[PDB]
């Protein structure tokens, strides 16, 4: 009765969504046909015959990555009106995905979203899976969050961004894109979750002992986080937390709405033995400066608000045991104007492991969503990568030639300059 | 007879940070002043974690005097203003990471905070 | 389906392309007839980027072959993979350019250009969504420099929103093959810095040493040099028509690689390059393929990358591998060579990984350079242009064909304007 | 409830620990796999599925001897996170185990120790096994005992040194490594036990009639000492001594904390017959100058505080018998200011023989630990093996070239000549 | 995994190494192809100390072979165990050193040193953690004394904290093979005592007698002398690549051995050395293997150990044995020979025990001497330098290559500085 739909912009969103929708079809027994041998009406609008089809829109400008889905294992599952393609990709260009190419098929997207809200009596929220690097994921998304805020306004709009790494970069104009796509999503989103690649490569090597992972084996980890925020809308928990509740407990100022996810336990199949994994143990796995999936140091900044999302056979006395030890510790510094810094969620489901996978089978798990000050250092980086390229006017002429002002960048950096000063505004402690 | 790192720093500037023939006039601007200081230990100040050379120091153990010889930057740094510790692998000819944080004779290069450049 | 149109101008371009379509057709299972004989359907999901389907299951190359003497056309038509072309495409005059620029761009070029463009106009109408035009010509001959850049200036009037990547062949420093190739190359850079988005510069001097040392060959025929260039030529579009983890087309390789609209002369590179017997003494790993690439002894442009500095770098890998290794090795060869890369473009290594190797290997790297290392390539030609201009030898073969003396002063001032801008960003640093 | 962990620095500690952790698994019935077909919680933290794992940290600097354990019989038992290696060993060089190599991975050790104290509510003490010879055993231990006394301070710390023999030597700079490591460990260790190699060859040849033993057969004897010092934690007896009770009953002054060990009975299988092995007999087996495990003459010095640790089937009336006869005897001279020189534990467990062993099966045993003045000659020996190899400045340039003062050696011996005089200071008897 | 690079030079070093890689390949079960065919995994747990894995299961030796005439390199390439190498390693000139120190260090060495180090740099990149460099050369030849000492001075500028052990072959007292080899030995000791951590010293005069007396052979070919030398060369690093009770490496045998940074010239020794039929008359025990070692009739350096005294002694044993005997026998041959060991180093016998015998034996001992007994070996050559310099014969073949007359006055003053220190510690006593 509370339904939530999911959009997939760009190459990054579709390949994440392949790992997502494969995982839900294992939690519920759903075949690739949509058959099954019922609280899952939140994602699966059924048919008069036995078939469940997802509430997903796979939008892209190049038809390349979509043809895997139209020919792969989950061809039969999706609805062939959803899979909107185009002709030319935005091609690492914000000014093509927002002014030129994305303007063409923005109407076919919003018409298809219109036909998915009408099957929903109690429409809950939006999920956008998009990167910051490429042109489609950062330029077509910034158009799309603009349109749904005018169309709806009241509904909760969650993103799951892919934050560009401080050390690994697979693009050259990538700091031009992330400044422009933050100017737009700042006022028309609700809670953008930050995920980095470089921090997952550390987690895939140290905690998992896999030397050679793939985008496949990274996307199995981002699927588990997405399947942990929305596992409270899909099962019968002792303490359920809604997507309308994450917007309140984590956003103290309308500018600052950038948490960073963390999952635990992340262990191999052979190290699944040799340790006991109680909730007094797996809680301390989360607050490490080495298990966060964003390359930042949480000992530099301060946690404004945590949000622990337990699941499995977890008992809420031991949660009180686990949490009370934490804010007695010295290195973890909660913010002084905020005496309460948690939000607990217990669900009655163990995490389900995909066959041919890498994560071990555990009976209890935790996602951790937390809004720390420490991402201000990660925003200090993209202003320094911006000013080393704009001062020499590098790569400007590919953006001017698709409808852009040459002074629009310096206006958009001034947004990021105000956003940089807001974290330091909060991280101080006004006494008396 | 004591321990030094002057043949390592001379090896490191000439092969990893200023190796190309573009920086060959700039390499001679710094290398000729290194032969005159009587410091046993030296250490290299980069800018980012991408290890681009911008400054060179000299280090005095038991006093932690980190006076500046060449480059651009502060005259003296402390243990408060440090981020990472590098070591010049003569094997690989690549600066690796030391997971420790104590500035000793095995440490060959470091990075400072972003606050000291704004 | 993002269709590409392949023009072949000059003698050299007709001989690279006669091997290039032999190179492509083994990636799709195509006989000399034109019919399909491959195995996997992934050959045929994007077969329509280069081919038009004919009746009965055949396919013809979307290829246009331009010459002035009819000698090389018969060699293509008599040889294998010659009947696969369309007999309507073989446009040629009856005079021959005579190794002359003013004859092939002004005198004889202005009489066969309309018969070319009407087929170029025809081949664009069969396409769904036109991606862009690739051209294959010299910079030293009369045809490929005179008839070639005539076709660029007409097309960029006709198709302004289309990428245009000429895969030029640059003259060599020590050995030459034309007395007046400094004259025929300074007149063509005037057209190529203003009308083509990117231009992959390739030498012959550095291309023999790759055949001599790395391949370990004794007698390298042009059918073994162009055999090597055509590997790079498919590897640029190897992810425009095959699935991958991370993708690249002809447009992503134009935005990330071109920092300024004039500085767009690139330089290739390829790996692995074994021997006949020394293939079994090296490991076939992604860190091994990377260190072969960044040598100065593998760049097909005859200039040292250690002279000058890099501005941007592409690396279009193929085959199946792991994305962690690539993202670490591209980090690895940036830290130890941070003097070679420029500072005001941070993390400047564009990366692209296909899922399909070349037919027979396991993995391979195509490499694109963009450097200030070609500042002496133009400085060398602009000196041989200048010393042969003071005595003004060999001029009456140009002036008598309808050219004024001021045009030589214009293009020389154009090229010293280009060398001055490579020198500008090589020394400009931020604070 | 009284948990005790064990670090094994160096090559000497690991192969002793191979003899040790083989022995505890034979006592408690623990398989090599970790299964078993309730008081043993001190060394074996269990798991939800029953598979007990030891509390061990096997730190080394070369990966050589560690890989034997990772491929041996006890591969499945240990936790594979624990086994910490390096690349280049210190290689008989104190200046490489404390300033160059062991500094690089000292954080990997302490962080894994940090993840072992947190499972322990009743943390009892430490068991650092090392030698004095090599650079890893003497330079990394001198680093590690520095860090744990800063970290913990209050906890009890026990060493099991392999003291360098007076006449057998398998190294060249072996008196350099001890004087550097004793200067460091003197103010951080708390009760270090001395075991020689040479005096065990005397026992293995004479009392056991094995002419050709091995380090294997020299480490089965040191396994029996360590099993019997901690035989009162793991079991239930008539009189149980604790690890905190040793550091009170054996340490008369904060400098003098070097007790040597002695086990009895040590007889073969053929001589297991032909005699009776009473408690009135095995006590007299300990106080012989020929049954010690340190090559010193105990009749040349005075016992300051003995400590007998009986076990098996011992009746405490006979302990009143066997002790009261001894300090009436003439040659065994105690110290005149100490009228009371014993501390007795009686346990209800016989010593267990390892299959494929050399010792006999006995029904009673004793691990005497004795603090005496007679080790002052063993410290007067290395100072004579120091000044000869320092007057010529021999082997100095391998130490100076790794961050060392060349004037530090004159200071380190100066903090040995004071310890040389303290045993002579205590050994005299102030009248009136 | 502590990898070791095996550089070779000269005619002597190649023929030693061509038997040495025959020697190692039996301890790891490597065929002439390069594919594994052994029995136990202990051959493959530390196979990477001397090898790089190739594609398909093959292995290649980490070996770099340097010459100046191509005669010996063709000889190794034609024989068996010659195709296993990397063909990119065989660096050779075209001139030949001409049995000349100046021509192999100034004239021809300075033109072909760059093609060596660029492959030395490549083999260092394949290593995870580089242990050090072992080099095999002469001290009397032209190449191995001039080109060998160039690859040490160029490497110690590059890898200053790595162990550099040469296994030189010292000229013999009575028999010779070169008229000017007293001039070549004085020019290398200037280069070896400042840049190599240790140097094993081998004569041929001491090496024929062991083939005659102890082995009981009548026709010792070099393939039976180098067969004996390569048992020692494998015996030092066999504790670095096999499990043991008490372990040693290339570093523990450098701190326990060299008391002063100049005095690092070692004299090896091996046992057992049976005959063909006299193997069944001696007992194969640890007390028997020791008394064969400490004779003067088994030392491979032609000098009397009984003249002068030992400073340090390493005894790297092999095979399975009992640790009581070894700790007693080394005590036994220190007390009865207490006038042969020095006083101010007490208990100076470094023990090392491996767990693996040589393939076919039961136990074996590799001995590493360090003595004042090699003070007359330098006193002999400095006397053969002195007579030939007073007449200054054979000088114009060196002066004509850019060498000054002062340079011979330097090294002979340097070698008398070496002799003066061995005499300084032979009589230095403590009180
Ligand atoms: C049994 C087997 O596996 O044989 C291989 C082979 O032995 C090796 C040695 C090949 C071989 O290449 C050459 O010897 C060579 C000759 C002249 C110039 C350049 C190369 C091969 O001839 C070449 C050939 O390449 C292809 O099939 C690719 O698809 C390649 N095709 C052509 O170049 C081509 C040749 C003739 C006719 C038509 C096309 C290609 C590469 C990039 C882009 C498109 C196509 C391969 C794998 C082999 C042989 C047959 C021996 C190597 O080359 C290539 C380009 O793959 C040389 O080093 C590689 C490693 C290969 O393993
Ligand atoms: N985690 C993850 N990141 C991915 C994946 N695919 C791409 N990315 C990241 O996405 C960024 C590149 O953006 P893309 O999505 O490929 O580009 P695009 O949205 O298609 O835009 P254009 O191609 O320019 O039109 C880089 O940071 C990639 O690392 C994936 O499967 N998983
Ligand atoms: N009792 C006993 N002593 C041993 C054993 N192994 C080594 N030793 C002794 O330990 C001393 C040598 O120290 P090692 O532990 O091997 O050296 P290390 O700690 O590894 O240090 P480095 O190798 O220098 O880095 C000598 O006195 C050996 O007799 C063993 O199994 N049992
Ligand atoms: N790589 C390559 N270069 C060629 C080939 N044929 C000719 N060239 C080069 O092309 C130049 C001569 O130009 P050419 O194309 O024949 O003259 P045109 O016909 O008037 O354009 C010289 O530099 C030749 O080396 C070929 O097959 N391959
Ligand atoms: N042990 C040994 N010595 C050799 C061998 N070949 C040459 N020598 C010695 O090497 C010396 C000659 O030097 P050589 O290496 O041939 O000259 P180079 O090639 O100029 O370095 C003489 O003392 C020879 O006895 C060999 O195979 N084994
Ligand atoms: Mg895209
Ligand atoms: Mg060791």
């Amino acid at each position: 009765m509370r339904e939530c739909i999911s959009i997939h912009v760009g190459q990054a969103g579709v390949q994440i969504g392949n790992a997502c929708w494969e995982l839900y079809c294992l939690e519920h027994g759903i075949q690739p046909d949509g058959q099954m041998p019922d609280s899952f009406n939140t994602f699966f609008s059924e048919t008069g015959a036995g078939k469940h089809v997802p509430r997903a829109v796979f939008v892209d400008l190049e038809p390349t990555v979509i043809d895997e889905v139209r020919t792969g294992t989950y061809r039969q599952l999706f609805h062939p009106e959803q899979l909107i393609t185009g002709k030319e990709d935005a091609a690492n260009n914000y000014a093509r995905g927002h002014y030129t190419i994305g303007k063409e098929i923005i109407d076919l997207v919003l018409d298809r979203i219109r036909k998915l809200a009408d099957q929903c009596t109690g429409l809950q929220g939006f999920l956008v899976f998009h990167s910051f690097g490429g042109g489609t994921g950062s330029g077509f998304t910034s158009l799309l969050m603009e349109r749904l805020s005018v169309d709806y306004g009241k509904k909760s709009k969650l993103e799951f961004s892919i934050y560009p790494a401080p050390q690994v970069s697979t693009a050259v104009v990538e700091p031009y894109n992330s400044i422009l796509t933050t100017h737009t999503t700042l006022e028309h989103s609700d809670c953008a979750f930050m995920v980095d690649n470089e921090a997952i490569y550390d987690i895939c090597r140290r905690n998992l002992d896999i030397e050679r992972p793939t985008y496949t084996n990274l996307n199995r980890l981002i699927s588990q986080i997405v399947s942990s925020i929305t596992a409270s809308l899909r099962f019968d928990g002792a303490l359920n937390v809604d997507l309308t509740e994450f917007q309140t407990n984590l956003v103290p100022y309308p500018r600052i709405h950038f948490p960073l996810a963390t999952y635990a336990p992340v262990i191999s199949a052979e190290k699944a033995y040799h340790e006991q994994l109680s909730v007094a143990e797996i809680t301390n796995a989360c607050f490490e400066p080495a298990n966060q999936m964003v390359k930042c140091d949480p000992r530099h900044g301060k946690y404004m608000a945590c949000c622990l999302l337990y699941r499995g056979d977890v008992v809420p006395k031991d949660v009180n045991a686990a949490i009370a030890t934490i804010k007695t510790k010295r290195s973890i510094q909660f913010v002084d104007w905020c005496p309460t810094g948690f939000k607990v969620g217990i669900n009655y489901q163990p995490p389900t492991v995909v066959p041919g996978g890498d994560l071990a089978k555990v009976q209890r798990a935790v996602c951790m969503l937390s809004n720390t000050t420490a991402i201000a250092e990660a925003w200090a980086r993209l202003d320094h990568k911006f000013d080393l390229m704009y001062a020499k006017r590098a790569f400007v002429h590919w953006y001017v030639g698709e409808g852009m002002e040459e002074g629009e960048f310096s206006e958009a950096r001034e947004d990021m300059a105000a956003l940089e000063k807001d974290y330091e505004e909060v991280g101080v402690d006004s006494v008396e | 007879s004591s321990k030094s790192n002057k043949p390592i720093i001379h090896n490191a500037i000439s092969h990893c940070c200023l190796a190309g023939k573009v920086n060959e006039p700039h390499k001679n601007s710094i290398l000729e002043e290194l032969e005159k200081c009587d410091a046993n230990h030296y250490i290299i100040l980069f800018r980012d974690a991408g290890c681009q050379f911008r400054a060179l120091y000299c280090y005095y153990p038991d006093t932690e005097e980190i006076y500046k010889l060449t480059g651009t930057g502060p005259k003296n740094i402390t243990k408060k203003m440090i981020d990472k510790l590098y070591k010049y692998s003569s094997d690989r000819k690549q600066f690796n990471l030391i997971p420790a944080k104590t500035m000793s004779v095995s440490v060959d290069a470091l990075t400072i905070h972003n606050h000291l450049w704004q | 389906m993002r269709e590409i149109v392949h023009i072949q101008a000059g003698q050299c371009g007709n001989q690279i392309g006669a091997k290039f379509w032999e190179v492509i057709s083994d990636e799709h299972g195509i006989d000399p007839t034109g019919t399909y004989h491959g195995d996997s359907d992934l050959q045929l999901d994007r077969i329509s980027v280069y081919y038009n389907e004919a009746t009965g299951g055949k396919y013809v190359p979307r290829a246009i072959l331009v010459d002035l003497e009819p000698g090389t056309m018969d060699s293509v038509r008599s040889g294998p993979f010659g009947q696969i072309f369309r007999p309507d495409n073989f446009v040629f005059g009856q005079s021959g350019a005579g190794n002359n620029w003013a004859k092939g761009h002004y005198t004889e070029g202005a009489e066969l250009v309309d018969s070319v463009l009407d087929v170029v106009r025809k081949e664009a109408e069969s396409c769904d969504c036109l991606q862009g035009f690739q051209l294959t010509h010299s910079l030293g001959g009369g045809t490929g420099s005179g008839m070639g850049t005539l076709l660029i200036s007409k097309i960029r009037e006709e198709y302004p929103d289309r990428i245009m990547n000429t895969f030029s062949v640059v003259p060599s420093p020590k050995v030459s093959d034309t007395v007046v190739e400094p004259y025929n190359a300074t007149l063509s850079v005037h057209q190529l810095v203003e009308n083509t988005d990117e231009t992959y510069c390739i030498d012959n001097e550095a291309l023999y040493d790759i055949c001599f040392r790395t391949l370990k060959l004794t007698t390298p025929t042009y059918g073994d040099l162009n055999h090597l260039v055509s590997a790079t030529m498919s590897g640029v579009t190897t992810c425009l028509r095959f699935p991958g983890q991370l993708n690249a087309d002809l447009r992503k390789l134009a935005v990330n690689m071109v920092p300024f609209p004039r500085l767009h002369f690139f330089m290739p590179g390829f790996a692995p390059l074994t021997s006949r017997g020394s293939q079994q003494y090296r490991a076939l790993t992604v860190p091994e393929l990377t260190q072969q690439v960044f040598d100065a002894k593998n760049m097909m442009a005859a200039c040292d990358p250690r002279h000058g500095r890099y501005l941007t770098v592409a690396a279009v890998f193929r085959g199946r591998m792991s994305m962690k290794e690539v993202d670490e090795q591209m980090l690895n060869v940036q830290n130890k060579n941070s003097s070679y890369f420029v500072e005001w473009i941070p993390n400047n290594v564009k990366t692209a990984v296909c899922d399909i190797p070349p037919r027979g290997l396991k993995m391979a790297v195509t490499f694109i350079g963009n450097s200030t290392a070609i500042q002496e390539l133009f400085k060398r030609i602009s000196e041989q242009f200048t010393a042969m201009f003071r005595r003004k030898a060999f001029l009456h073969w140009y002036t008598g064909e309808g050219m004024d003396e001021m045009e030589f002063t214009e293009a020389e001032s154009n090229m010293n304007d280009l060398v001055s801008e490579y020198q500008q960003y090589q020394d400009a640093t931020a604070e």
